[PDB]
This record gives structure tokens, C-alpha cells and sequence, in this order.
DNA sequence: TGCGAAATTCCATGACA
DNA sequence: ATTGTCATGGAATTTCGCA
DNA sequence: TGCGAAATTCCATGACA
DNA sequence: ATTGTCATGGAATTTCGCA
């Protein structure tokens, strides 16, 4: 109000006001002359209702807020003021993009043993072929040693018939899958309890987390393109042909296929590997478990520039998953419970849920 | 000579009929001669096309270097000759009416007895767990069960009670009135 | 064949066969003592056959099928001949992927004139306003000032109808779009050679190249979002309210709105820029011509560290735009005809046509 | 006094009623003062509601300080009243019955006649062409056309021959052919 | 001829397709 | 026959207000 | 204790979602 | 309650074959 600006105009100082400058009245309101020319200085009492009108003209940030309130006016600290704002506008908040990358992937050990770790996810649809249009990926940890299943759906049933056939060679402890309604449903919970199998899940919406199948699904269909070139699309067939040529495919970094990688000996396909051929078969599996050991591990990757990782208390926002036309892409703010790791997040969703999830669906909600 | 090694020889027969389990009433018996692994495929028929059909879907995980069986229909056809040929699988047959392997074939044959009993329909439901019962069962000889000597390592799932194995007084006489 | 194998049975050089190595017969077959084991040499009459039946196995790049031949063959050079079968295998590439970077980006000077250069563009469906499914956006060059059209379709007619409107304040030189139905007809051809507007054209599947008018259909879609938050999606009789709001907001690279940029002054919109109320309209409009030459214009960025340039003569391959589910994502080779600039070429896509086409949409094919 | 500039005042008018056009009737005519840029507009009607629908059009391009109309009954209500204290236009009225605008609006009466004559009904597809002519006219007081004085340009379309303008005989006999 | 803070500029990030 | 663009908001850098 | 070429390893790029 | 991965093919680096 005209508290502080009385003052001013008889010349005696005030903090903030640079007392340099010549302070006077016009037109009925409280002027300056600055370099750029002569600005009108509101009441503090009017200071907010401006910098909302200037910013709600095209819902605009910092500068652009900024370059418009400085048409007219002058201020001390007005951008203090602009940000306090748009801290506030809960329609920039939810909507704009963030412009601060997720921090540096991390890169989980790598199963110490085969069934250590199962990794599974659907493939599909695909063309029809005999009537299957789907396929189930299940991807060893340790080996990456890959099943195959053509089904009708991604189904928790065709699921469950799918792994009774393979479980019928060995147990895996754990079965990691993203939240699909095939593996999330109670029906396949049970289906693990049964067996002391334990149910790992991918934090929502981030197939990273299934990096190991998702990656192994890219060879699949890439196979199955190659293979099916200037051919109809009949892919149900060459599943078997698929699952064997890849199982025996060696990785150049590791200098092993998969199927070595399981068995610590070649069977009887082509360019059989044949270097043990005079261990025994115990020393053999000796020298096995010492490949096992020493296999290459990637390194967690250098920051980019402009990461942000998680603190505990932190007002973050969760990425709108399936966002309608012309909708907000991120929910309201949320606080950060827990840092379970530098990639992800417990968050109170404010409704409030317990939701755990991956730092690539978030965003620091901006200006404190 | 090379020693023994795993897929250097699968040993394969069935067994049936069966009562009937889910449309099916054979199994197709495959061991691994070096390790004593065993894979059990439900079949409808002892048939080369039951047969190949099967050993379709174990030749997608492991090819062996030869067969062996007896000289049973489904594996002296030129149709099933012609399937091994085709992946440089060799075939050998035990002479007409004529170790480690012997053994796991009884064990099956009695292993199945002992729990098709009360319930002779649902053993399709149970060739999965009759495998790693199979599987992970201590040989005396070797220091190792097969699941070991395959892949290396010990299983999730130990069978840690060596079973009966043994048929008891209520179900030799409920077997008994089952076959009447 | 026998040839070349046989001298060296006996124990005389060949060139290639290390002579330091023991070469002999066993089991019919010529073998060597090498370090890893030993290794049959097949007669260079079996070879090409061998590295076949190895890539054929999963259709395996270099080195993983250089490790499967290695496991029973060595000859010298085996690389060289497993590349010359990648090189040919018509499969591998069509299918897979390419691991070189685009050149960096060009940023084209910007248009000296208003009406040198309008992007336009359709943005859409959205869900139905009053019947309406989709929004023209015009945008100029030079100032970024930006039209918009609610229509019913992306069509030839809705686009007429609309610049006819438009271009009643002024007729452009130039027209830039991408190759969609509505631009390409020739009602839409004949609508510009009627009025000497030059119609130009993104290369296809390159919507970079329109990035003047797609990066302004990015702030047209944030501000309805915005704008609609919480109410119905009810976006028509918002159009006009953000084509002002857009217009007149700054950008904060340049310290001007678009508006300025058309016509040197703000319009009685609020917040009102009036630093230059006391030059003569002249002065103003010598002024605002000082300000679009000064414009600031990006540099080219430093090209990534494994980036390829084409070359005339080059054999590359343009990407397959809709592919179908489990077919190739390329297309057969062709040639680099003519190097338009360092992100532009003209192929002969050996059918064969004349393409212009971006480096975004080719790679460079593999192994010569 | 500041200069004058563009958007300072617009000056608001309509023509007609006219022969009907893909069904319209009359024609707003907006000229800026300062530059005497036209923008013309089709309407149904000499309403409230058609001038407000109008200058929605051309108030979403740039928004005049001053609207100057006379009392015509489409401006004097308050319905147009609301509309423009909406959006803090001030509104201007010349007094009842009483320079650079004065011959712009003769100028589009005149032009407009010598292309309706043959085509009365074809008008509506004009208005561009009429505009962009009217707008690329050079002025003899200002050096300069109203596009230069608002772009600060020259337009690629000039109009290089500042035309007759004038009802040659073949048209004053069939526009008195028409009347009759 | 130098200090603390404010104003400005820089620029990586992401989204338009 | 053609070609990426730019709002954004923390950080880095420059300028201001004062001696 | 050093040269030319071959073999191996490195690693950025892109695609699985 | 959880977490990216790896075939690929030019380039960079190391090793080999020979003195
Ligand atoms: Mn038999
Ligand atoms: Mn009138
Ligand atoms: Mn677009
Ligand atoms: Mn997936
Ligand atoms: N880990
Ligand atoms: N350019
Ligand atoms: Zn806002
Ligand atoms: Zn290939």
C-alpha cells in the first residue's frame, strides 16, 4: 500500500529502492525514471494481481512473465515475485515438461546363478498364425537362456500353462514381470505361492526395469523378420527354430552363448564348441563355475550435465500415464517417502497412496 | 577314449496306455544317459508322430548326438529315421528282446503307481513335479543328483526326503479294486 | 580345393598359413595345431559355403559368427570372408539396424520478410468442438506470427477456405509443408500457381523440417491443455484466445513477440510495450527493421563422435515409413544420385525413381 | 502529442445491403487511421451480433484503442457497448448526420461496383483480392501503401497499375440493365 | 577498483511431430 | 526437388548499487 | 626391439518396450 | 514394495609373424 511508497516520494530512503533514482507522482500514481524509461511502481498490495494477470495471458515462465510485468512496471525483486507465482499456478505445474534429466541408470548385478532370476513378458499381437497371436518370453538372469510360448492372449491362464511346462525343468526363484494384468492378477500370485516362487515387478510404466526381455523380444522379432522375408507372415512354426538359434548365439562380449552359459557344454548343433572335450564332465562344470564368475559387468554411466536425483521430502511429480487429448501429462505434486535407490522412489500420492516408482516418471516440481 | 558327457546320448521309450488324463494316455520317457536327466511328454499315441511332435519341443532346448531306443514301432519308421537324419541326430537300437538309465525307468514306472493311485485322471497335472522329484533325487553312485550334473549347480527345489516310494496297505488294496 | 592345401601338407610356404605352425592329415581332413586347439582347414572352395551355414544360424553380425566358424575352422583371413557375406546376406540388410549417427542438424537462416515463408500444418483430431476435429496452423517465418483454423478435416478444401481468408492481408512467397494429402493435390498446386506462391515441401517422414510450424503446434496444444484444466475439452472457442495469447508473448531468446516482429508496435493488448510512443511511425519502422536483421540465429551443433555424411555414389538405404508387423524396417539399397547439402540427398531408389530424401531417413549400408 | 500510429483508432462501417453472396449481405469495413489498412467482413446482417462476430475475428490479429463508428444501430447498443469495455476499446461516435479514411471508404464503394457489375453475386470471393488491392494502393500524401506502413515492407503482390477504377459504357448500360 | 546481490544470459532438456 | 525449433528454469556470468 | 597387418577389443547407436 | 540391455560394425588398440 501507500505505506512505503509515501515515504519515498519525499526522498527519504527505503530498503530495496536504489536511492540513486528520482521517485515522483503523475497521473495518480507512484513513477520512476529507469534507464529503459519510466516505469509505474505499484503498491505492494497490487504486486500480486499483476504478476497473475501478466503471467495468466499465455500461462507463461520466468522471463516471459518477467518481459511483460516490465513493460509497465518496476519493482524491487520483481522476479522473486514472478516465481513465487508460478510456483503457485497449478495449471503450469501439472502440464509444462520438465527440463532436468532422470540421473545415471544403475546396472544390477547379474544373477549369480540359472533360475536365480526369471525375466518374462508378452510379445504381441502379431499376424495371426494358427491362431496365435501372442509369445512368451521367459529370459534367464544368469544365462540368458530364452524360452519361448505361442499363446491366444497374454493371459494369467496361458501364462500359468506356459510355466508348468517349464518349471518342469527347474524352479526359479525369483519371476521378475512389469504390472501387466496377466501377472498382477491373484490367479498367478497363487500360482507362485505354490511353489515358492517369489512375484519381483517393475516399478509402473518403465520396461527398463524388464531391460533383460524386452531386449531379448528385439532379437526375437528380429529373427523372425529376417526369417520371414518375401515369405507370408507364418511365424508360429519358427518359434522352435527361434528359441534354439538365439540359445546358441554367441554374445561377442561374453564370448558365450547362452546355452554354453547354462550347461558348460555345447549339444549337438552346429559349429559345436569342442574345447572340453577331454575334461571331465565335473571338470568341466568347475571351469564352469569360474566363467560364471568372471563375466563382464557394465558400469554405471557418467551423469548428464542437468540430472536431479530424489531426497526424501522432495515435492515431485508422477508422469500421467495413459493422458487423454488436450490433458495434462504429469499428476499434482507428491512427496518423496522414500529413496529405495537413486532410480527409484516410495512417493505419497497425496490421494494418499504408498506408490513405489522409477525417477524416469517424474518430474521436481518447480520453484520449491 | 573321451569321457562321458551330457546330450552325448538320450534314452527314449514310452509308457502306456494309461487311464485316460486330459485327452492323453502315453509318456514319452527321454534320460540323458551321462546326467540321468529325464523329460516326460504326455502323448496320445505311441506314434512316430507322437514322438517327433514331442522330441520337436526337447530338440528346441538340447539336440543329442544319438538316440537310443528299443525297437518299438515309433522309432524304427523311416518317417522318424528320416526326422533324425535331418538334424545329424544318429539312431541306435537296442537288439530285440534284450546301468544308471535302467534304474530311472523303473523309478518312473513305480513313481507314477504311487500317486496315479486314488486319482488315475489327473497325472497329466502331475508330470511337471513327478520331473523334479526325477531330477533332484541323489544318485549313490555319482556324489550328484542330475539336476546337479547339468547344470552345475544346486536347485531351488532339493528334494530333501529320499521318498517311500513304496505302495502302503490302504492303497494295495484300493489298487486292487481299481483293476476288478 | 586341393590346390593350395597340398604343398602345404609337405611342409613348403604358402603365403597367408604362418609358416611356424605344423599343417598334417587326420581323418581325411587338412588340420593345424593352433594355440586355442586344432582347427581344420577347409579347401577355399568349402569356405564361402562354411561362413553361410554359420551367419544362416541366427543371422549373426561379425563377430558372432566369426566365433562359431572359429570353433571348428581356421584359415587365414576368416574375417574378411564372413564380412563379405554380412555384405550380401539381402536379410541382415534389410533388417537390421544401423549403428552411425545423422550429421549434425542444419539451422537454415531464418526468412528475411514477413510473408517470405509460411509453415503450415494440420494439428489433429482432437476431440469434437462444435463439429470441429482439427486446427490449421500458419505460421510466418521470420516473426513466428501464427494463424489458426478450426476445420472438420485436414483437407485440400479446409486448407483453401482458410488461406483464402488469410492471405486477404497479404500473399506469401513461399508456402512450406510436408508431403500430406492436403498439400500435395493439385487443387491445392493450383490454388498457389494462381496466386505466385511458391509451394515447397519437407522431405518425406521428416517433420523436423517443418520444426518452425511443429514446434508452435507444441505451445498451441500446452495452452488449451492449460486452459481446459478440470473443465470439458471444449477447445474451438479457445483458438482465438491463444492465437492472441501466442502472438504477443515473448520469446525469451529474442526479447520479442511475434507481433512486434510483424508490425514494430504492441496493439492495445495488456501490457503494452510503449517504449517507443514518441518516434514518428517512421522512425519506428527503421527501427524495427534494425531489430529483424540483429535477430539471434543458432549454429550448427558439433557432430556426434560416430556420425555419418553421404557421399555421391554411396549405397544407403531409405527407412521403410509404415512397415508391417515382423517385416524389415529398410529398404533394398540404392544410390546417393546428388548431395543437396550435408542433410539432404537425392537417391535412385534402383525401381528406379528419383527421391529426395533426409539422412534421418537412411543409413549408410554395411560393409561397402 | 505522441505521433499517430497503427492501431490507435479504427474506423467501423457497412455496405449495403448488397445482391446476396453465397448468402451474405452486407460488408464491415475496418480502416486503421494512421496506416489506412482495410480489413473487410461478409455479414447477414448490419447487427450487433454480426459486428461483434466480425470484429471477434480481426480483434484475435490486434486490438484497436478506439473503435470510430457512426450511430448506426449495430454500435450504439449496448450489447456492443459490454463488447468493447470487455476488452478496453473505447468507443467514438461521429455526431449525427455529419481525410486519408474518408477516400478509402469511397474508394471500396467504387471498387467494389466496377467487379459486381456482370457478377453481382460472385462478390464474396473477392473480398480478398479487393482488400489486397485496396491495401497495395499507393497513397500521393504519404510516399507509402498501407502495407508498408504496417509491415515496414514492400508485399509481393504491388499493384503496379494504380487502375481505371472507372464504369467504362459497356457497364453503365448493363448496370442500368440490371436496376431495371 | 572491489564487494554482495540482483539481473541477465546461458543452455540442456524435451516435445512438436 | 532441400535444410529442426524454442519455452523452460536452474546455473553461470555480468551488471548494479554502493563505497 | 621394431615393423606391417591381422585379431581383438572398444563402444556409440538404436530398439526392445 | 526396487534397479536397463546388448547385437552391431567401424575405429582404436593389441598381438602376431617375422626378423
Ligand atoms: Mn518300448
Ligand atoms: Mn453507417
Ligand atoms: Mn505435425
Ligand atoms: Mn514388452
Ligand atoms: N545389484
Ligand atoms: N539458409
Ligand atoms: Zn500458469
Ligand atoms: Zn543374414
Amino acid at each position: 500500500l501507500d505505506a512505503e511508497l509515501d515515504q519515498l516520494l519525499q526522498g527519504h530512503y527505503i530498503k530495496g529502492y536504489p536511492k540513486q533514482y528520482t521517485y515522483f507522482l503523475e497521473d495518480g500514481k507512484v513513477k520512476v525514471s529507469r534507464p529503459e524509461g519510466v516505469k509505474i511502481i505499484p503498491p505492494q498490495s497490487d504486486r500480486q494481481k499483476i504478476v497473475l494477470q501478466a503471467h495468466n495471458l499465455a500461462h507463461t515462465g520466468r522471463e516471459a512473465t518477467l518481459l511483460k510485468i516490465a513493460n509497465l512496471y518496476w519493482w524491487p525483486n520483481m522476479r522473486k515475485d514472478v516465481v513465487k507465482q508460478l510456483g503457485r499456478c497449478q495449471q503450469c505445474l501439472i502440464t509444462n515438461a520438465s527440463n532436468k534429466a532422470s540421473g545415471p541408470i544403475l546396472r544390477p548385478d547379474r544373477p549369480q546363478k540359472p533360475f536365480d532370476k526369471f525375466f518374462i513378458d508378452y510379445i504381441g499381437p502379431l499376424p495371426p498364425s494358427q491362431g496365435y497371436l501372442y509369445v512368451l518370453v521367459v529370459v534367464d538372469g544368469m544365462t540368458g537362456f530364452t524360452w519361448l510360448y505361442p499363446t491366444k492372449a497374454p493371459s494369467t491362464s496361458a501364462t500359468v500353462k506356459s510355466l508348468n511346462v517349464l518349471t518342469s525343468i527347474a524352479i526359479p526363484k525369483v519371476i521378475h514381470s512389469d504390472q501387466g494384468a496377466a501377472f498382477t492378477s491373484s490367479t498367478f500370485a497363487e500360482w507362485a505361492k505354490e511353489r515358492g516362487i517369489h512375484l519381483e515387478f517393475s516399478t509402473p510404466y518403465h520396461p527398463q526395469s524388464q531391460g533383460k526381455v524386452e531386449r531379448k523380444n528385439s532379437d526375437i522379432k528380429r529373427l523372425l523378420t529376417k526369417l520371414l522375408v518375401g515369405r507370408p507372415t507364418k511365424w508360429y512354426d519358427l518359434l522352435p527354430v527361434v528359441q534354439l538359434a538365439l540359445n546358441n548365439t554367441y554374445s561377442p562380449v561374453l564370448k558365450y552363448t547362452p546355452h554354453q552359459l547354462l550347461f558348460g557344454i555345447d549339444s549337438n548343433t552346429p559349429f559345436a564348441n569342442q574345447d572340453t572335450l577331454d575334461l571331465t564332465r565335473e571338470e568341466e562344470l568347475s571351469l564352469l563355475q569360474e566363467i560364471r564368475t568372471s563375466l563382464y559387468h557394465p558400469s554405471t554411466p557418467p551423469a548428464s550435465s542437468r540430472s536431479w536425483s530424489p531426497v526424501v521430502g522432495q515435492l515431485v511429480q508422477e508422469r500421467v500415464a495413459r493422458p487423454a487429448s488436450l490433458r495434462p501429462r504429469w499428476h499434482k505434486p507428491s512427496t518423496v517417502l522414500k529413496v529405495l535407490n537413486p532410480r527409484t522412489v516410495v512417493i505419497l500420492d497425496h490421494l494418499g497412496n504408498n506408490r513405489t516408482v522409477s525417477i524416469d516418471n517424474l518430474k521436481p516440481t518447480s520453484h520449491q | 577314449d573321451r569321457p562321458q558327457k551330457p546330450f552325448d546320448k538320450f534314452f527314449i521309450d514310452y509308457i502306456g496306455p494309461l487311464p485316460p488324463s486330459q485327452g492323453y494316455l502315453y509318456v514319452l520317457v527321454v534320460v540323458d544317459g551321462m546326467t540321468g536327466f529325464t523329460w516326460l511328454y504326455p502323448t496320445k499315441a505311441p506314434s512316430t508322430s507322437a514322438t517327433v511332435k514331442s522330441l520337436n519341443v526337447l530338440t528346441s532346448i538340447a539336440i543329442p548326438k544319438v538316440i537310443h531306443s528299443d525297437q518299438g514301432a515309433a522309432f524304427t519308421s523311416s518317417t522318424f529315421a528320416e526326422w533324425a537324419k535331418e538334424r545329424g541326430i544318429h539312431l541306435e537300437f537296442s537288439t530285440p528282446y534284450h546301468g544308471k538309465v535302467e534304474r530311472k525307468n523303473s523309478d518312473i514306472k513305480r513313481l507314477l503307481t504311487k500317486l496315479l493311485v486314488g486319482r488315475p485322471t489327473k497325472w497329466y497335472d502331475l508330470l511337471p513335479v513327478v520331473q523334479l522329484a526325477l531330477n533332484n533325487t541323489y544318485s549313490p553312485v555319482l556324489k550328484y543328483t542330475p539336476h546337479q550334473l547339468l547344470f552345475g549347480i544346486d536347485s531351488n527345489t532339493p528334494f530333501a526326503n529320499q521318498d517311500t516310494l513304496d505302495l502302503t496297505r490302504e492303497e494295495e488294496l484300493s489298487l486292487l479294486q481299481e483293476i476288478r
